[PDB]
Parts: structure tokens; C-alpha cells; sequence
């Protein structure tokens, strides 16, 4: 099928995992997780769940940053997060964080715009590298929209 | 602002899937400097700017994002998604070739709709429109 | 997805270019991996991305290839390069058949022998024969046995030996293992062997009950 | 650098362990994969495994037998078969993948161990005299050959180790010499066998 | 950033004030997807959002209201009238009409100053200058 | 956004440098409304602001910042500074000047690089280029 | 040398001390020294020292914004200068303001601006001088830091 007479009409495909030193990088996994990789040794888990793993509703920051031991990488990305728009935890270089949410509204619509409900709590957590995308292929389109 | 980032650009081997090398002429690339609502420019603009990263030296793509890219086409993509219209995934792309010389077009996003790719019918007008535009400029000259 | 690696053998002296080709049923873009293994050893990397070159590796191994088709090219083979190449898909995770590189020399002639079995053997019940073929080239040999006129055993094992550290020959033994109830009745025992300089096969031959 | 263990003789039908320890790198990050080689043949993939024990890809034939896990704490990597066949011996090595080019590849291999399986027990190696030395029915595969305790170094051939249907090994060695030294000397052969403690020491009589 | 959102445009009777239909070219519309300093289409790309926005369906314009208009034009215009310059409130757009063929301009604002209008001498040199574009444009065709 | 300020600009003797009298035709000043990766435009932008701003009247640059200058373009100068490229610090620039015609070209900046300006053969491809642009406008009309 | 045959090269440069009234403008006179000016009259120093002028946390900015007895402008840029990211001090109408590296922000905003061993960044008033020898004064600096 070719229009015009003279003209074919061809497609073709990005790679954006030739960016991984600089941007990160975000695919779904299924409708109830999602990632969000910096580099190829760390990301970021966002869960949607209906478990409490933390019980309190304290959340202290100044405290996590004194500290000085915690990658500043994903310190960007959560503060990028919770103020674009909260129990937290950060002790022994750990990054979890839980959203309460059966405020709800704003977290989902972020969510909704990285990833791009019947759940109680969402839940953010640290992990390594692994091969995990399957619905979606890995773009930084999510992270750049919401930066700004 | 606008995007300020500048640019016969070819694609490589390791920037695309299922494809050895594809690229475009210095007039089809042209049009990246002149035009506020066209991705492949976006996406050219921060494979360029990743290049010069590694290999002249997170911060950086923070105080440099809007200086490569225009955030409003992501919310009208994101917004064309709320109300249920088509809109890019940001991945596929289509171009004409006219095999005969050689000429290209700039490439156009593929629109996604109901978790899948649109029919090739389902705007083929568009196609047509290009094509004019393609012969004005091979009767322009 | 199955991988077919051409040629099985090779044989090329140092100085000259060789090529070795892996091919696929499928298009599988650029996902293959060149290794190469040395007898005993764990294998190593050559090539990666089925382009690309593994970091500390020599700059005269080749990668190219796209598709269906792929190809490894060495173009100044050293004394350290014999050695066998495997080729692995990246996303099946499955190797190939195998090539070996040897060296190149002016075509031998075997030294083909014969010799019974021995005394406490036949007090054993089964007697084994083995005709023995030393310092040979190339590896292509092929050995029959006949049995009074001729016939054929059928259950007869082969060795070779691995390139000579000096003159770089091969050693072949075929042995075949049979009761006394076989070997008794019956008269003409013989070894035919074949090779490739050898312009008629030769046949080595005793006569026993 | 990966240290393996685990390797040995196991009667067919049983349960084996093999262990891989890593030791200079982040056990934590790294996809970790088993790899296998049959006596003569090409190579074989066993099994892969992800980092955090979430992807575990097999073997399609080997499917159901082999079990594959990972300690992170002591860097370790563990696998286990059951229901061994008797064409499960091979030489096994644990190598370490690497993500890059969009592309999995195996950057560090180690040392590979030995895994026989086997219904057989310890025999003494028969020896007797080609005229040669030939060594037959014993069991455990590596056995020591020489001429006059090694006086003789000039023609000595030996040739690779072979499986009889018994299952029981048997090789042979040879010799070159001119016409006139066969009637001048009776030479011996030297056979010796560890695992049974036999260093046999056969004469020949030329005929 | 710049507004991404894309339009024979015509008028409907409940858009305008004591006035019937009145629509124009696409060639004079075409003009809107390209041009940065422009009331008239950022009335447009307001008038069709609402139009979409009520047949598909105040948060939504918080989010989408950069990807339809130009906030330095009204900041422009916020300069214009604290300094004491002519000024537009976005409510008369003036424009040629050419009665014996049909084609006309693209509208522009009708400025004001101190609640009045400029009784068309007080512009009477961008008339003139609009006639000669137009005149121009349809010479080179 | 987009700048929105609207300027044959002549320049007097006290915005140069050991200069008098140095000015450009309609044609070349033109284009300072179209293109988005121009200092010199900005900096003729800043001076009319402020022409037109002290003979009518720090706050009324806080809030019109935005409607003179591309913010971007100091983002890109800055990057290219942080990455060791050659960028211009909006002080020096070049233009080409047709000594019997009297047309001339907008001006472009001069790049520095090390605490010091090119060589003038650093970027003869960029005066070829802009004489090539020229004779073909030129031949055009 | 003409290219072409028909083009001469030209060059101009630009004086950006017509702009005094309207826009700040910055200079450096060395690399420990940078000034900014808005007027004729008053500016600020940004100095990078290895000594103490004031010995104290305290930073009383609402204090000194509701005594209402300082500059307008001085207090629009050292507000500027905080927020695009400290020890203080304000009374009798003076400006110091201490930063005694946190160190990374103020560091880029700094080379943003005037676009290290030295330990205190101090903030201070003067007069107008002839400062600039090293950089001609050029309102760039302020602008890309107000957006
Ligand atoms: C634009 O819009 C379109 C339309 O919605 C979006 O396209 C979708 O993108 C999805 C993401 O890639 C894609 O899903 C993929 O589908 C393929 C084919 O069905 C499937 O194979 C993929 O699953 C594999 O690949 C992912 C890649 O990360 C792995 O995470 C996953 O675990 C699977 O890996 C297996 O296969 C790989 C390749 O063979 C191996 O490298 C890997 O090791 C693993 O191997 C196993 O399987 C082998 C084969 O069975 C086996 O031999 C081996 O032993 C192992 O067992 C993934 O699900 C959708 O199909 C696609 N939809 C379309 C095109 O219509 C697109 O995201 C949008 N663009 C954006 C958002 O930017
Ligand atoms: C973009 O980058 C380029 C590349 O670096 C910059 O170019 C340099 O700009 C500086 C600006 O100062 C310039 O330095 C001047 O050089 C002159 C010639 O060498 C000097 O004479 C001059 O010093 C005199 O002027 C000062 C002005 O305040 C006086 O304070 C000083 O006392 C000096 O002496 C006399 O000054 C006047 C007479 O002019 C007199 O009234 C005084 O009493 C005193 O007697 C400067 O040091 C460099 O020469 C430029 N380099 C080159 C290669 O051209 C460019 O400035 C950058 N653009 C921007 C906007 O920053
Ligand atoms: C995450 O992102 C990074 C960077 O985007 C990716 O790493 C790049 O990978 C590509 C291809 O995989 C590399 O490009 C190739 O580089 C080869 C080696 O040159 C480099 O060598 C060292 C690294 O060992 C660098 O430090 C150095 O600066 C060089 O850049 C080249 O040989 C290749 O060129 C040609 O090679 C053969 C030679 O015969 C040709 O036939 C081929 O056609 C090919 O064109 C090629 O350019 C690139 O260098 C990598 N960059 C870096 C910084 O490492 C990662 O792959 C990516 N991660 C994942 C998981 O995808
Ligand atoms: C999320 O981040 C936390 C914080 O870094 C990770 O936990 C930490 O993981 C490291 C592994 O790199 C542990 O280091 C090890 O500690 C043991 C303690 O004896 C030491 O012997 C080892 O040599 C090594 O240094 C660290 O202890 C551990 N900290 C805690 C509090 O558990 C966590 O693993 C990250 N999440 C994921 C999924 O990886
Ligand atoms: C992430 O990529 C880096 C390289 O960009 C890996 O680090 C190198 O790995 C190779 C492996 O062959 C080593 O030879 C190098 O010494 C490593 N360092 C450098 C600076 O190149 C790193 O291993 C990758 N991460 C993971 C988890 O695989
Ligand atoms: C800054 O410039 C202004 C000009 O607007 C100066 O004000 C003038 O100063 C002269 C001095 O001889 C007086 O004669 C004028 O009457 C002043 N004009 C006014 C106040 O409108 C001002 O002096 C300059 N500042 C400094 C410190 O020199
Ligand atoms: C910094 O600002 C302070 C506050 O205005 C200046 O101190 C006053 O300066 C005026 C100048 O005319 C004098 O009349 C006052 O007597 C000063 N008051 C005090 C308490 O010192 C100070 O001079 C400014 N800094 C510089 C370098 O001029
Ligand atoms: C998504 O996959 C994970 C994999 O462990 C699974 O636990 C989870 O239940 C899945 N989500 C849904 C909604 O099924
Ligand atoms: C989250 O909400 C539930 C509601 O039942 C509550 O029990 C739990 O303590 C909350 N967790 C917090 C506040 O961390
Ligand atoms: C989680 O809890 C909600 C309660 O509103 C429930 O509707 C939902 O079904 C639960 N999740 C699953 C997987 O059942
Ligand atoms: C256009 O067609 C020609 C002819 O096959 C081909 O070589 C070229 O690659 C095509 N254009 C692109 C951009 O692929
Ligand atoms: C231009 O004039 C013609 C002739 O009366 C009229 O029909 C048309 O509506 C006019 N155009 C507009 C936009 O009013
Ligand atoms: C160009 O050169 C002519 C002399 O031929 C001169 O009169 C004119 O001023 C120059 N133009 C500029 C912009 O310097
Ligand atoms: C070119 O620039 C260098 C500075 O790198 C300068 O020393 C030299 O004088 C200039 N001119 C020539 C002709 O090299
Ligand atoms: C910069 O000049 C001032 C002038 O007083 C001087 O005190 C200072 O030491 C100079 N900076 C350096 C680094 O020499
Ligand atoms: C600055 O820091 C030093 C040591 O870190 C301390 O002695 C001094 O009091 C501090 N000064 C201020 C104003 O914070
Ligand atoms: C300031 O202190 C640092 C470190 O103590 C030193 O390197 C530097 O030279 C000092 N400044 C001066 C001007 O000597």
C-alpha cells in the first residue's frame, strides 16, 4: 500500500534505555506497581497495596538528611514527589514511605500522570535492579513532566 | 521560554528496535528548529544532549529540562488521555519514504488509543496531507 | 530458536584471515555472544551486543553480522588463539555446535598397524583388537572392521589424541571388544582405514580361530 | 573471583547440592546463571537467576529436576538436583551476567567442578601387554601410565579415556622404536592406581 | 514553554454580540498554529476547549491553562496600561473584508485608552499596512 | 511563555563602544520577532524597555522579566559554560556588511572560550553559512 | 579579508551602563570579589573569606522586614538570593549576612550569577565605585536568577 503513487508509508521505534546514565527511567509492571529506575544498580517501588508495614504517623526529615547516609538520588525523586502534590521511615539508610490513603485525590492524580481505586494505602520503597517492565517500555516522560 | 537546544542527524543501532540505520536529510531535520508541536524533535533534542553528557563530563537533567523540551505538549498529551482522545505513548513514529529518490518526512507520532496503536485507516487523512505538503515542496523548487 | 555455526572444523596457519559464521532461523536483531574456551578452562568473553568488543581482547577479532546472519573474523591468528568458539543468543540463553581452529600442515600419510589380543586375555573370555594409526593428518579418518570375508561388527570404539605440542599429529586407536564365543569361530580378522592423502584404503589383516 | 563446590560421585537416582561463593564484587545487584558441559561435547545453560529471586528461568528439558536459589547474606548460590540419570555427569560453572547494550552477558566464569554419576565401585585397573599396555575395568577415571618410571619419553602416546557399557574405563598406551631395539631390551610398564593402591609394574614379552 | 493545542473556523450566533454567523478561511486560521503574539486565537483555542470540555465530559483549567494561551501577552498588556499605552481587553477585533472575491484577514485587537476607543485614525497606519500584506499575499499566489 | 515586546533600529553613541553611529535596515530587524534563539534581539528588547520606561514613569522589571527575554537561552549558555563548549556572555557580536549595496545581516554573538574570544577562523563556517543565507534572500527577491 | 567578495566582516559591542536606572548590574573585580549596583549609589558586596565579622545563629529577617528601616531594593536581592537556593544582621539599618560555607546551592548560585579553599561567604552594603576591572557590568546575572 503505497499513497500516492510514489510514497510508502514506514514506521519506526525509540530505544530510551541508551538513557539510563542520565535520566530515569519508569515502566509499569502491572496496574498495581510501578517503577522508577536511577542508573542500572537502584530505583524506586510505588505499590499499591492493602497491607500496613509501618504503624506510626510520625515523619521526621530534617533528621534523614543530617544524617547523611541515603542516596541523593532517590531523595530527589521523593521530595520531586510530596511536594508536587504520611507515615515515614528512613532509619539505617532505608527509604520507606506511606500514603494513608483510605489528599487521596492529589497522590492518585500524580500517580496517574507518572503512569501515564479500590486501595488503602500506597506505598514507596527502595529496590535493586531488575528486569521488570513488561506492560510499558522504560521512558523518562513521566519524571520530566513532572518536574515541571 | 522556548527550547534552545541546537542540532543530516542519523539514528544508530542502539537507538531503536528491530532497525540497523534509519536516518533523514539535512531539509527534514531542519524543521526541528522552527516548530513548537512535534516530539521526534523533543526526543532528538535529549538523545543529543545525553550524548554530549557522557561523553564531555542527576542535577544536570533538572536545571537543563526546559531548555531541550516543551512540558506543554506532555500536558496536552495528558490531557487529550483524560478525555478519552488519542494521544502518544511517545514510541512509534511514521515517516513517508519515496523510495524512487530517497526524500523523507519529518516523522509523525503514531496516536495510541484503548491500550493499542490506531488502524492506519483511522487517520489516514493525515497521511494524504503530508503528502501534499511533500509535493509542494518537491514543486517548490 | 536454534543456532547453526559453520564450519565445524577450520584449519589455518598463522598469518592468515578466517571467518566463522553463525546463523539464525529467526531474526533475533543483535543479540549474540562470542566466546571462546581453551581446553580445561572456563570460557571468555570475545563479543558482545554481536558487534561490540569485550574490554582486555585483542583488537583483531571482528564482530559483525545483523539479522539472520553473523559473523566472527580473526585476521592474524597467534600461536595463543586455537582454541574452540561458541556462539550464544542473549535472550534464549542457548549456545551453539561448536568450531575448532587448528594449525595448517602438507598433508601426512598414517602409520596403520594390527596386533592380537593377548595370553591372560583369552583366559578372560573376551578379547579385545586395536589397530593402531600414529602421526597423521588432518583428523578426517575413517576406519571399518571385517570379520572372516566381510562383514561388520558394529561395536567398535574410537580415540584421537590432541595436536602434537611440536609436529602438531594426531593418534587414533579403535578397539573391539568380543567374547570368545565370536572370536572362535571365525577365521580372517582385518582393520580397513581411509584418509584423505591416502589415494586407495588399506586394509591390515591376520588370520586367527 | 567464584569458588565452586559440591561436586564428587553419586549413585543415580539421588540428591546433590552444588555451592557457588562470590568474593570481590556486590553479590546484591549481579543476575547469577548455571552453566554446563557434557565430557567431548559443546556447552549447556542449567538455569539463570535474578537478583532478588524473582525472575528464576530453567532449562527446557531440564525442567522439574533442578532447583535454584541464592543467599545474598553470604554470598552464596546454591543448586540442587534430584532424580539424577546417568547422563547427568558434566563439569559445572557458575558465572556472573551483565546487563548492557540491552543484552545479557556472562563476564565472570569460575573454576567449573566435577559431577559423576555412576553404579559401579572401586576396581583395580587390569593391565596387559600389546605387542603396548593396555589398562582395563577401573573404575575411577584418572590412572597414571608410564614407561620404566618415565626412562622413556621418546613416542609415548597415550590416548583419551573411553566409557565401555560395563561402566568401567579402559585406555591404552603405545610406543615407537626402531627394528633392532626389540630384541635388546624387555621393557615394563607402570601402572598406578590411587583410589586402590595398585602400581603395577607389567612386563612384556616380545613375539 | 508554548501552547500546543490545534484548530474553516466559524462563529456560532451565542459566541458573538449582536451578530449572525461570520467565519472565515482556513488559509487566514492557518496562521493561528504559527504566531506567538495573537488574541484572537487564544479566544479560539478557550472557545474549543470549553466546546470539548462540555461535550466529553475548575481543576481542569488550573492544569490546562498554559497549553491554550499566552500569559506574557496579558502581562504585556498589564505593562501597556500601567505606563499609559493603548491596550487590549480582549473584546473588539477589527478586520478587512474583501466583498467582491470573499476573503478577509485574521482579526485584530481594537485597542483602548481611557474608556474609549481610537476612532480608527489613531491606527490608521496598521490598516494600511495589513491592506498591503494581504495585497502582497494574494499577488504571490 | 513567548516574549511578546514589539520594537529600521538605530543605535546612538552611548549604548557602543568606540562607536557612533551604527544601524540596520527594516528587513534585517524583522526577524527579531520570529526567531527564539536570539541575544541580540533581547538586548535591543531591553533597550527600548527601558527607553520607553524612564520617560514615562525595581519592581516593573521583577514583573516583566518574562515579556523581553528567553530564559532559556541563559540556561543553554550556562550549560555550555559547565560543559567547557564555547558560549557568549551577551557583550560582543558580528554581523556582515554589503560595502556598495549597504545591506547588512542581524548580528550573531561572539563566542568565548578560556577567558578569551575565537580566532575568527573557529567559526568560518558560520560566516560562510551566513553569507550563503544572504546571496540566497538576496537572489530571491 | 572579505568573504565572498562582496561581505566584510564587521563587529560591534554594546554599553549596558544606560540601563543604571532601570536594572542592576553586576561586575567582578577579582575572583575573590563580585558587586552588584542598582542605581548610582548603593550596591552590595559578595566576599569569599577566611574571616569571622559576626559570631552568631541568629537570623531575625522578620524582625528586621517589620522595623522597616533598610532598602528596598538590597532587600529584594539578598531575598532573591536566598530563596533561588546563614547567620544575620540588621540593625541600625545595616546589611551583613554570613553564609559560613548548603555549601553546594550557594556555591552554583554564586557561579550563576558572576557566570574553593575559602571558607565564609559574606554579604555586605557599600557606595558605587569604579569596581569593574576584570568583567564589564551586564545585567545578565540578576535575570537568569529572577526566572
Ligand atoms: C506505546 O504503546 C504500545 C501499545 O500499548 C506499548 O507497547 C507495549 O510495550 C510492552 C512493553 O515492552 C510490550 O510488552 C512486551 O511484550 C512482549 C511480546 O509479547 C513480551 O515478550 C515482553 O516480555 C518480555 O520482555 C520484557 C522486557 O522488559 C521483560 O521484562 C519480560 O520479563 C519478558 O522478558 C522475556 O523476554 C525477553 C525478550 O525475549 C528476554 O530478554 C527476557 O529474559 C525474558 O525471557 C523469557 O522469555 C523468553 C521468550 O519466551 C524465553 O526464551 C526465556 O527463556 C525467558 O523465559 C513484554 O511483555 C507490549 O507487547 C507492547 N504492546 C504492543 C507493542 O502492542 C508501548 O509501551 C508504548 N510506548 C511507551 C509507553 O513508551
Ligand atoms: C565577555 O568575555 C570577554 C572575554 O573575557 C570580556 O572581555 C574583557 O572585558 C574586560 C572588562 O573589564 C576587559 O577588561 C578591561 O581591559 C581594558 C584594556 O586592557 C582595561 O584598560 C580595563 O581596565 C581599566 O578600566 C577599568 C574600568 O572600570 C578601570 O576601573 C581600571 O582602573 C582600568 O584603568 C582605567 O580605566 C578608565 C579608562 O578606561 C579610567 O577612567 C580609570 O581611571 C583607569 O585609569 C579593563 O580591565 C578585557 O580587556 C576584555 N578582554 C578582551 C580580550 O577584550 C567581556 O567583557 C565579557 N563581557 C561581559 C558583558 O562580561
Ligand atoms: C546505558 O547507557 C550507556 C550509555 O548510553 C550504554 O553504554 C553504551 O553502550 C554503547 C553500545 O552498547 C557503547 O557504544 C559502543 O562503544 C564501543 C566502545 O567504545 C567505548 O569504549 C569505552 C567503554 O568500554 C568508552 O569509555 C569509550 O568512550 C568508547 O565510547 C565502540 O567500539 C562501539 O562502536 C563500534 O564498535 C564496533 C567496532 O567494530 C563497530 O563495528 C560497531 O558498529 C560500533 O558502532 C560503540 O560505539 C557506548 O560506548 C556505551 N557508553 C558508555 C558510556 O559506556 C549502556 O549500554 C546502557 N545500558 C544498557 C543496559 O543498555
Ligand atoms: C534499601 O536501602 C537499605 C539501606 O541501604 C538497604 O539495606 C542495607 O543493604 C546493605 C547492602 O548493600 C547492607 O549492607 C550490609 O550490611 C551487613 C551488616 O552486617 C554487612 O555485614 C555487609 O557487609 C553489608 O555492608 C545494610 O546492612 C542494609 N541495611 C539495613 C538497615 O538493612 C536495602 O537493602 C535496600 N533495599 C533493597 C531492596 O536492596
Ligand atoms: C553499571 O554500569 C557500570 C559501567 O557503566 C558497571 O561498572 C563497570 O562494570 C565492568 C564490568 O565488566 C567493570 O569492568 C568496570 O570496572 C565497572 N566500573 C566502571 C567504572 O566501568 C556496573 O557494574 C553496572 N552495574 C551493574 C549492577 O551491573
Ligand atoms: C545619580 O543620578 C542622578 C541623576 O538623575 C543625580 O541626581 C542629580 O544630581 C545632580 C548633581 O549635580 C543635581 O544637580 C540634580 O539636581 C540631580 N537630579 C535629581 C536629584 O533629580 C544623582 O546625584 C546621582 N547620584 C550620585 C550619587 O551621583
Ligand atoms: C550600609 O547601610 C548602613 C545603613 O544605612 C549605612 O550606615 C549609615 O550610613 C549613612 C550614610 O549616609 C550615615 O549617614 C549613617 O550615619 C550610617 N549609620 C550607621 C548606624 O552607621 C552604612 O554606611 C552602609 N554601608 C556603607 C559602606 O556605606
Ligand atoms: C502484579 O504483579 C505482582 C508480582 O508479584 C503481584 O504480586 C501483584 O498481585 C500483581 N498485581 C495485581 C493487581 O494482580
Ligand atoms: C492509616 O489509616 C488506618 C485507618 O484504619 C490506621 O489504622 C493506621 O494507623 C494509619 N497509619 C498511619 C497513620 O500511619
Ligand atoms: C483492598 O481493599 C478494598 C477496600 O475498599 C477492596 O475493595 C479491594 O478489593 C481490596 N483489594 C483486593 C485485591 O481485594
Ligand atoms: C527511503 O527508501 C530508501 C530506499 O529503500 C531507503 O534506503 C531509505 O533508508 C528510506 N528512508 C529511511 C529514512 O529509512
Ligand atoms: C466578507 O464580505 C462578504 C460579502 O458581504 C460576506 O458574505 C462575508 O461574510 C464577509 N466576511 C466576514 C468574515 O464577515
Ligand atoms: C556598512 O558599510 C557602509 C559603508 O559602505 C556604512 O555606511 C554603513 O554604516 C555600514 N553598516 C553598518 C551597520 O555598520
Ligand atoms: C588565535 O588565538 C590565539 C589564542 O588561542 C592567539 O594566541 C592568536 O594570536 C590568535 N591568532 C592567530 C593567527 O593564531
Ligand atoms: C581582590 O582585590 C581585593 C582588593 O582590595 C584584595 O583585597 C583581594 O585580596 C583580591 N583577591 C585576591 C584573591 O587576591
Ligand atoms: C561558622 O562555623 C564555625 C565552625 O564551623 C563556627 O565556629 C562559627 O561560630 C560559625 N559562625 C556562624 C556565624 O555560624
Ligand atoms: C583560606 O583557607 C584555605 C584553607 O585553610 C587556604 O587554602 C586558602 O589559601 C586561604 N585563603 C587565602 C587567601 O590564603
Amino acid at each position: 500500500s503505497l499513497y500516492k503513487g510514489v510514497y510508502e508509508l514506514q514506521t519506526l521505534e525509540l530505544n530510551m534505555e541508551t538513557l539510563n546514565m542520565t535520566m530515569p527511567l519508569s515502566c509499569t509492571k502491572n496496574n498495581s506497581h510501578h517503577y522508577i529506575m536511577v542508573g542500572n544498580e537502584t530505583g524506586l517501588e510505588l505499590t499499591l497495596t492493602n497491607t500496613s508495614i509501618i504503624n506510626h504517623k510520625f515523619c521526621n526529615l530534617s533528621d534523614a538528611h543530617k544524617k547523611n547516609l541515603y542516596d541523593h538520588a532517590l531523595m530527589s525523586i521523593i521530595s520531586t514527589f510530596h511536594l508536587s502534590i504520611m507515615s515515614c521511615d528512613f532509619n539505617g539508610g532505608k527509604i520507606s514511605v506511606q500514603y494513608n490513603l483510605s489528599v487521596a485525590n492529589g497522590v492518585l492524580q500524580t500517580f496517574m500522570r507518572m503512569a501515564w481505586t479500590s486501595y488503602q494505602y500506597l506505598i514507596i520503597q527502595n529496590t535493586t535492579w531488575e528486569d521488570h517492565c513488561q506492560f510499558s517500555r522504560p521512558s523518562p516522560i513521566g519524571y520530566l513532566g513532572l518536574l515541571s | 521560554g522556548t527550547f534552545t537546544w541546537t542540532l543530516g542527524y542519523c539514528l544508530t543501532r542502539w537507538m531503536l528496535i528491530e532497525a540497523e540505520l534509519k536516518c533523514f536529510g539535512n531539509t527534514a531535520v531542519a524543521k526541528c528548529n522552527e516548530k513548537h508541536d512535534e516530539e521526534f524533535c523533543d526526543m532528538l533534542r535529549l538523545f543529543d544532549f545525553n550524548k554530549q553528557a557522557i561523553q564531555r563530563l542527576i542535577q544536570l537533567i533538572n536545571k537543563a529540562v526546559n531548555a531541550l523540551i516543551n512540558d506543554q505538549l506532555i500536558m496536552k498529551n495528558h490531557l487529550r488521555d483524560i478525555m478519552c482522545i488519542p494521544y502518544c505513548n511517545y514510541s512509534k513514529y511514521w515517516y513517508l519514504n519515496h523510495t524512487t529518490t530517497g526524500r523523507t518526512s519529518l516523522p509523525k507520532c503514531w496516536l495510541v488509543s484503548n491500550g493499542s496503536y490506531l488502524n492506519e485507516t483511522h487517520f489516514s487523512d493525515d497521511i494524504e496531507q503530508q503528502a501534499d505538503n511533500m509535493i509542494t515542496e518537491m514543486l517548490q523548487k | 530458536i536454534q543456532m547453526t555455526q559453520s564450519p565445524s572444523s577450520l584449519s589455518a596457519s598463522v598469518g592468515d584471515r578466517v571467518i566463522i559464521t553463525c546463523r539464525a532461523s529467526q531474526s533475533i536483531s543483535s543479540s549474540l555472544n562470542w566466546y571462546q574456551q581453551k581446553p580445561g578452562k572456563a570460557p571468555k568473553l570475545l563479543i558482545y551486543a554481536a558487534v561490540n568488543l569485550e574490554t582486555g581482547v585483542p583488537s583483531r577479532f571482528s564482530g559483525s553480522g545483523f539479522g539472520t546472519d553473523f559473523t566472527l573474523a580473526i585476521s592474524n591468528v597467534q600461536p595463543e588463539d586455537f582454541a574452540t568458539y561458541y556462539c550464544q543468543q542473549s535472550d534464549t540463553r542457548t549456545f551453539g555446535r561448536g568450531t575448532k581452529l587448528d594449525v595448517k600442515r602438507t598433508v601426512a600419510a598414517p602409520s596403520v598397524f594390527i596386533f592380537p589380543p593377548s595370553d591372560e586375555q583369552l583366559k578372560s573370555g573376551t578379547a579385545s583388537v586395536v589397530c593402531l594409526l600414529n602421526n597423521f593428518y588432518p583428523r578426517e579418518a575413517k576406519v571399518q572392521w571385517k570379520v572372516d570375508n566381510a562383514l561388520q561388527s558394529g561395536n567398535s570404539q574410537e580415540s584421537v589424541t590432541e595436536q602434537d605440542s611440536k609436529d602438531s599429529t594426531y593418534s587414533l586407536s579403535s578397539t573391539l571388544t568380543l567374547s570368545k564365543a565370536d572370536y572362535e569361530k571365525h577365521k580372517v580378522y582385518a582393520c580397513e582405514v581411509t584418509h584423505q592423502g591416502l589415494s586407495s584404503p588399506v586394509t591390515k589383516s591376520f588370520n586367527r580361530g | 573471583q567464584l569458588q565452586e563446590s559440591g561436586g564428587g560421585l553419586v549413585k543415580p537416582g539421588g540428591s546433590l547440592r552444588l555451592s557457588c561463593t562470590a568474593s570481590g564484587f556486590n553479590f546484591n545487584k549481579y543476575n547469577m546463571n548455571w552453566v554446563r558441559q557434557a565430557p567431548g561435547k559443546g556447552l549447556e545453560w542449567v538455569s539463570s537467576i535474578s537478583a532478588l529471586s524473582t525472575y528464576i528461568y530453567y532449562a527446557d528439558s531440564l525442567k522439574g529436576r533442578f532447583t535454584v536459589s541464592r543467599d545474598n547474606a553470604k554470598n552464596s548460590l546454591f543448586l540442587q538436583m534430584n532424580s539424577l540419570r546417568d547422563d547427568d555427569t558434566a563439569v559445572y560453572y557458575c558465572a556472573r551476567e551483565i546487563r548492557r547494550a540491552s543484552t545479557w552477558s556472562a563476564d565472570l566464569w569460575g573454576r567449573g567442578t566435577l559431577v559423576t554419576v555412576s553404579s559401579a565401585s572401586t576396581k583395580g585397573p587390569s593391565v596387559f601387554p600389546l605387542a603396548g599396555c593396555l589398562v582395563k575395568d577401573y573404575f575411577p577415571e584418572p590412572v597414571t601410565v608410564s614407561w620404566n618410571s618415565g626412562a622413556l619419553t621418546s613416542g609415548v602416546h597415550t590416548f583419551p579415556a573411553v566409557l565401555q557399557s560395563s561402566g568401567l574405563y579402559s585406555l591404552s598406551s603405545v610406543v615407537t622404536v626402531p627394528s633392532s631395539s626389540l630384541g635388546t631390551q624387555t621393557y615394563i610398564c607402570n601402572v598406578n592406581h590411587k583410589p586402590s593402591n595398585t602400581k603395577v609394574d607389567k612386563r612384556v614379552e616380545p613375539k
